[PDB]
RNA sequence: AUAUUGGCGAGAGACCGAUAGCGAACAAGUACAGUGAUGGAAAGAUGAAAAGAACUUUGAAAAGAGAGUGAAAAAGUACGUGAAAUUGUUGAAAGGGAAGGGCAUUUGAUCAGACA
RNA sequence: CGUGGAGGUCAGUGACGAAGCCUAGACCGUAAGGUCGGGUCGAACGGCCUCUAGUGCAGAUCUUGGUGGUAGUAGCAAAUAUUCAAAUGAGAACUUUGAAGACUGAAGUGGGGAAAGGUUCCACGUCAACAGCAGUUGGACGUGGGUUAGUCGAUCCUAAGAGAUGGGGAAGCUCCGUUUCAAAGGCCUGAUUUUAUGCAGGCCACCAUCGAAAGGGAAUCCGGUUAAGAUUCCGGAACCUGG
RNA sequence: AAACUUUCAACAACGGAUCUCUUGGUUCUCGCAUCGAUGAAGAACGCAGCGAAAUGCGAUACGUAAUGUGAAUUGCAGAAUUCCGUGAAUCAUCGAAUCUUUGAACGCACAUUGCGCCCCUUGGUAUUCCAGGGGGCAUGCCUGUUUGAGCGUCAUUU
């Protein structure tokens, strides 16, 4: 980075967005089954291979 | 020092993202994707790689269009509009 | 026993078809028999349960009680009666969920269509 | 909002498909306002932002709470 | 791999024969439709025989 | 057929202080390293995986099916055998039970049941019904859920409505004389069904 | 509310173009509001509304073109039937029913006769 | 008339029953490894119903103790049953470089029967 | 003898408690095993005659999973170093502030960048896990804000090299060739004053394209400003390219 | 004598066997013949009042049109005019549409949101420069149209 391509920025941006906890009201829905965000992700725990 | 101290220079991509399959398998110097074959007009696959095949066949995706063909067929590819009735 | 080549007594096939039926289908599944009074009155045995119908539980604990259906909770395969409720320990109230096959219809809400429905089952109406 | 009080600049999230020209005209046309220059940038959530500076004929702050926000 | 006074066999199974096994499970079904087919044909063919 | 076998697992050979079953390749996943293919491995493949070309049907000499069916028919007289077989017949007038050909023409369940009662089938019919239990097996969730006894088996000469008038009452079976099945004549290979023969049917026998 | 389509379809080509702008002004404004109120579902029913109008506008323009082509070789590929790629290249019923000069003579002279055994 | 481990639609089984059955009954070709080709998991069950524990009390809190709900809390979102290895407490007993075992009986503990 | 399924039967057992598990209690059998009581439990299950097999485990450096002894043990000892007080907080060896003692000693433990990472930046909130003592602190958790360009880079150029095209090989996936055995193209203005662009000169035969954020290359500086941006904002003063 | 060790049990731990479940898997059978330059399969990025997935969709974005049904949706908020009705709905059906960036993928490129050309139109005192809106330009091959090339070659000029 520093000087990145718009493709990579985009990818990085989409990744920012997916990186939030389970929105706690899903937990309330009928038959809801999701306890937490299983596909979460940390910058120093898992590199996103571009 | 073929081990770790040599590992420390690992910081240049050999493959980037591949347009056609988005896979980080697009070999930069070779300018071809090691997964799907782009830009080879045909998509890369092999019969010794059935698991791979399965990972990418029709149906693994949206079928944005094929979805609807069987319904369309079911109705003899009808054209026009539905009319009206009562209740 | 089944005799058609297009019906299936396969249990697994049935249970899925139940639980995964669409809102539209649940409407008919959530039928509720008419009251003796109402049956002889429209000549109909039962009806898919409308909302603002008037009803009487004839099974379970809430047996005997009556009220207006407040919502048909199709998602839950369950019906709610405005008047049949739980009061939690903290005094807040909660609707008890009722199965329409355990109610009886005591007054229909009536539409052009609802009448029409009754007419169609070879019924008659007051 | 600071830019809008102190800088006489309207700030908009603005189409990623649109260039500095198109932001200029569209603002111009949507708001009666006249526009001096238009800096743009791509936010890190992948949406584009226009810093839009009005000429000193217009008071953007005034303009802002005409468009309705405060 | 030779012993006892047994006859000599010639059981030709050294190719991948498990790949080319036809079990006529469909024996009853093919009869049915065979019968069904003749039934439509008689129908179709007006009064001619079959 | 391809199960347990969907892996590129190689063995690690000896010298690695661990047994030699093939092991899943690669890493980062815990599946990786695990024993493969072997019939004793979790996720393995079964020993001698079942095939469809196993034999399922059996060929009986045609003449011997008849020896059996005949034999079987003969037992449906012998009242003690019928008795031994389940089948409440202390009350029935005489065996073989022959009943009027009028039976064959009855077209209404209620009416048909009525007849069956009248001629002595009551207590056997009631024996089914009183007998319906939940299949004890896992069978009970492979479309084999309930269980119950065999009723009487009504042989007729001409279906003038009868097979239909009965097709709903528990345990009663019907059979055109001209057929006659060993499976119905001696259910579970025990001789002596309770048969109610119409006259018509009885005379055709011969 | 939410605009009705069968009500749109009687409005003029431009009484419709305008209504589309009004909604756009509204919807725009609504979004200015959205970032003050904690919830603004009213917005949903006006972005659906816009779809509806646009639909009707594109709808009537197509029926326009579609007619002023009706009945002639060559009309724009996207008014041509969809069917199937293959279905499209199938022989037409005519060029398929086609029968050789000497064949029809034969078909005429000796066709399959309705007959019957027994008697 | 023949073929069909693909596709769309259907009826079935002396099939498997969550370490089984397809790798996947679950946000599974996912998560995760690998430069890449490729590799590739684990993971179902509160209850009829959330009625998911108001209120008090100790606590910084988590929680504990009461209360309360419920057919049951010996069901408390660690949730049906809840084995074993292995562990804590309580009770009983034995132990001079292992422990366990066989025949026999003392002693302690425990118990069936049979009596009229 | 024992298991999973199947035909028959006992109109078998059961929510008034099926199955399962527990039990140095009872009884039958030489034995495989079978039977009962009590506890736990909560929806099913068994006897007999037959049928059937994915039908019986202590071992296979067996497979998966779970668990011990080892053991509160080895250990947590490289990189000179810590100290007093206040503040905060339930809580302070470790957070903040002040004081002191030191260190790195411009070949830096300073001030920036290229690759790589992708929000770690900044603020607010905050300690369940994580930071092999701790934690009130953090690159953690929660919630948010933040990356402004005619002049900085890219973009243009060409380098090794890559690589379409007429073609020539190859059964074919494709291999060769890069101006090659090709009918390979676009420019300046006149001709227009039906009218917009046909024909009038003449050139020019170059013969794709990709390939440099260190090579080449049009042009911006200072001052001020932010929690976090700045040769990018604001201020002033310039310069380049096209028109 | 205790601690300690060991054995049995009771309660409580650990662990998740067992039993019972099953919207799944497997296998058999029957019926059927429908992808794509009218842009398929596949990819990327986006779209909800409050979503990160899965599912759905495409800037008309968990959807538009139509048709059937006949009152829901539901975790909360909401509409409230949607209830004897051209009408609820995360309904069903589906014949009409919209369908971002792409992909055989087609103006040229592509580790670039990189760089041309043509037509229409609008704005900027503009046939030439800049900017907005629309519509276009790959390859091989077939039939045809038109414009042509070759002393390949016929005839006709005076
Ligand atoms: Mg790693
Ligand atoms: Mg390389
Ligand atoms: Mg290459
Ligand atoms: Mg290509
Ligand atoms: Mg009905
Ligand atoms: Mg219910
Ligand atoms: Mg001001
Ligand atoms: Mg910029
Ligand atoms: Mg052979
Ligand atoms: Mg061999
Ligand atoms: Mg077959
Ligand atoms: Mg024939
Ligand atoms: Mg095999
Ligand atoms: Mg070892
Ligand atoms: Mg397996
Ligand atoms: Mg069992
Ligand atoms: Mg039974
Ligand atoms: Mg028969
Ligand atoms: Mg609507
Ligand atoms: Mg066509
Ligand atoms: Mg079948
Ligand atoms: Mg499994
Ligand atoms: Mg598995
Ligand atoms: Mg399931
Ligand atoms: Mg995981
Ligand atoms: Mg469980
Ligand atoms: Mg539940
Ligand atoms: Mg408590
Ligand atoms: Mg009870
Ligand atoms: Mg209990
Ligand atoms: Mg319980
Ligand atoms: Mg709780
Ligand atoms: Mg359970
Ligand atoms: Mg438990
Ligand atoms: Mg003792
Ligand atoms: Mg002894
Ligand atoms: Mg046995
Ligand atoms: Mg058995
Ligand atoms: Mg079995
Ligand atoms: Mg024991
Ligand atoms: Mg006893
Ligand atoms: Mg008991
Ligand atoms: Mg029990
Ligand atoms: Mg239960
Ligand atoms: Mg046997
Ligand atoms: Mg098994
Ligand atoms: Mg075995
Ligand atoms: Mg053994
Ligand atoms: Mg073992
Ligand atoms: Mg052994
Ligand atoms: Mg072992
Ligand atoms: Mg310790
Ligand atoms: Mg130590
Ligand atoms: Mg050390
Ligand atoms: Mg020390
Ligand atoms: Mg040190
Ligand atoms: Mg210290
Ligand atoms: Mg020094
Ligand atoms: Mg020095
Ligand atoms: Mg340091
Ligand atoms: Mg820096
Ligand atoms: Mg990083
Ligand atoms: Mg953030
Ligand atoms: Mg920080
Ligand atoms: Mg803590
Ligand atoms: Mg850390
Ligand atoms: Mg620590
Ligand atoms: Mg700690
Ligand atoms: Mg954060
Ligand atoms: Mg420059
Ligand atoms: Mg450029
Ligand atoms: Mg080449
Ligand atoms: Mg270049
Ligand atoms: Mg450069
Ligand atoms: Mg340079
Ligand atoms: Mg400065
Ligand atoms: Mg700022
Ligand atoms: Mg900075
Ligand atoms: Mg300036
Ligand atoms: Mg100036
Ligand atoms: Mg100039
Ligand atoms: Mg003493
Ligand atoms: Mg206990
Ligand atoms: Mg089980
Ligand atoms: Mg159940
Ligand atoms: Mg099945
Ligand atoms: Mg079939
Ligand atoms: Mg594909
Ligand atoms: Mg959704
Ligand atoms: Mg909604
Ligand atoms: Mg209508
Ligand atoms: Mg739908
Ligand atoms: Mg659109
Ligand atoms: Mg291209
Ligand atoms: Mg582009
Ligand atoms: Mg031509
Ligand atoms: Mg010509
Ligand atoms: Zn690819």
């Amino acid at each position: 980075a520093a000087q990145k391509s718009f493709r990579i920025k985009q990818k990085m941006a989409k990744a920012k967005k997916q990186n939030r906890p389970l929105p706690q009201w899903i937990r309330l829905r009928t038959n809801n089954t999701i306890r937490y965000n299983a596909k979460r992700r940390n910058w120093r725990r898992t590199k996103m291979n571009i | 020092g073929k081990g770790t101290p040599s590992f420390g220079k690992r910081h240049n991509k050999s493959h980037t993202l591949c347009n056609r399959c988005g896979r980080r398998s697009f070999h930069v110097q070779k300018k071809t994707c090691s997964s799907c074959g782009y830009p080879a007009a045909k998509t890369r696959s092999y019969n010794w790689g059935a698991k791979a095949k399965r990972r990418h066949t029709t149906g693994t995706g949206r079928m944005r269009y094929l979805k609807h063909v069987s319904r369309r067929f079911k109705n003899g590819f009808q054209t026009g509009s539905a009319s009206k009735a009562s209740a | 026993a089944k005799q058609s080549l297009d019906v299936s007594s396969d249990r697994r096939k049935a249970r899925k078809a139940y639980f995964t039926a669409p809102s539209s289908q649940r409407r008919v599944l959530l039928s509720a028999p008419l009251s003796k009074e109402l049956r002889a009155q429209y000549g109909i045995k039962a009806l898919p349960i409308r909302r603002d119908d008037e009803v009487l539980v004839v099974r379970g604990s809430k047996k005997g009680q009556e009220g207006k259906i407040s919502s048909v909770y199709r998602l839950k395969f369950a019906v709610q009666v405005d008047k049949v409720t739980k009061e939690k320990v903290n005094g807040a109230s909660v609707p008890i969920n009722l199965h329409p096959s355990k109610l009886v219809i005591t007054k229909l809400h009536l539409d052009k269509d609802r009448k029409a429905l009754i007419q169609r089952k070879g019924g008659k109406l007051e | 909002m600071k830019k809008v009080e102190d800088g006489n600049i309207l700030v908009f999230q603005v189409s990623m498909k649109a260039n500095k020209y198109q932001i200029k005209k569209a603002v111009k046309e949507l708001y009666e306002v006249d526009v001096l220059k238009v800096n743009t940038l791509v936010r890190p959530n992948g949406t584009k932002k226009a810093y839009v500076r009005l000429t000193a004929d217009y008071d953007a702050l005034d303009i802002a709470n005409r468009i309705g926000y405060i | 791999a030779i012993s006892k006074n047994l006859p000599i066999l010639k059981n030709h199974f050294r190719k991948h024969w498990q790949e080319r096994v036809k079990v006529h499970f469909d024996q009853a079904g093919k009869k049915v439709s065979r019968r069904n087919a003749r039934a439509t044909r008689a129908a179709k063919i007006a009064p001619r025989p079959l | 057929e391809k199960a347990g076998h969907q892996t590129s697992a190689e063995s690690w050979g000896t010298g690695r202080a661990v047994a030699r079953i093939p092991r899943v390749g690669g890493g980062g996943t815990g599946r990786s390293g695990q024993g493969a293919f072997g019939n004793m491995c979790r996720g393995g493949r079964m020993f001698a995986p079942t095939k469809t070309w196993r034999k399922w049907n059996v060929k009986v000499n045609h003449n011997e099916k008849r020896y059996a069916t005949a034999s079987a028919i003969a037992a449906t007289a012998v009242a003690s055998l019928v008795l031994a077989r389940g089948h409440r017949v202390e009350k029935i007038p005489e065996i073989p039970l022959v009943v009027s050909t009028d039976l064959e023409s009855i077209q209404k369940t209620k009416e048909a049941v009525a007849a069956l009662k009248a001629v002595g089938a009551h207590s056997d019919l009631l024996k089914v019904l009183k007998s319906k239990k939940l299949r004890a097996g896992k069978g009970k969730y492979r479309n084999r859920r309930w269980t119950q006894r065999r009723g009487p088996l009504v042989v007729y000469a001409e279906d003038n409505g009868i097979v239909k008038a009965l097709r709903n009452v528990p345990g009663v079976e019907t059979a055109n004389v001209a057929s006659l099945n060993l499976l119905q004549l001696a259910p579970g290979a025990h001789l002596g069904r309770f048969v109610i023969w119409t006259e018509a049917a009885f005379t055709k026998l011969d | 509310a939410g605009v009705k389509a069968y009500e749109l379809r009687t409005k003029s080509k431009e009484q419709l173009a305008s209504q589309l702008v009004d909604l756009k002004k509204e919807l725009a404004e609504l979004k200015v509001q959205k970032l003050s109120r904690p919830s603004l579902p009213k917005i949903k029913t006006v972005r659906k509304s816009i779809a509806c109008v646009l639909t009707v506008i594109n709808e009537q323009q197509r029926e326009a073109v579609r007619q002023l082509y009706k009945g002639k070789k060559y009309q724009p590929k996207d008014l041509r039937a969809k069917k199937t790629r293959a279905l499209r290249r199938a022989l037409t019923k005519f060029e398929a029913s086609q029968v050789t000069e000497k064949q029809r003579k034969k078909q005429i002279a000796f066709p399959q006769r309705k007959y019957a055994i027994k008697a």
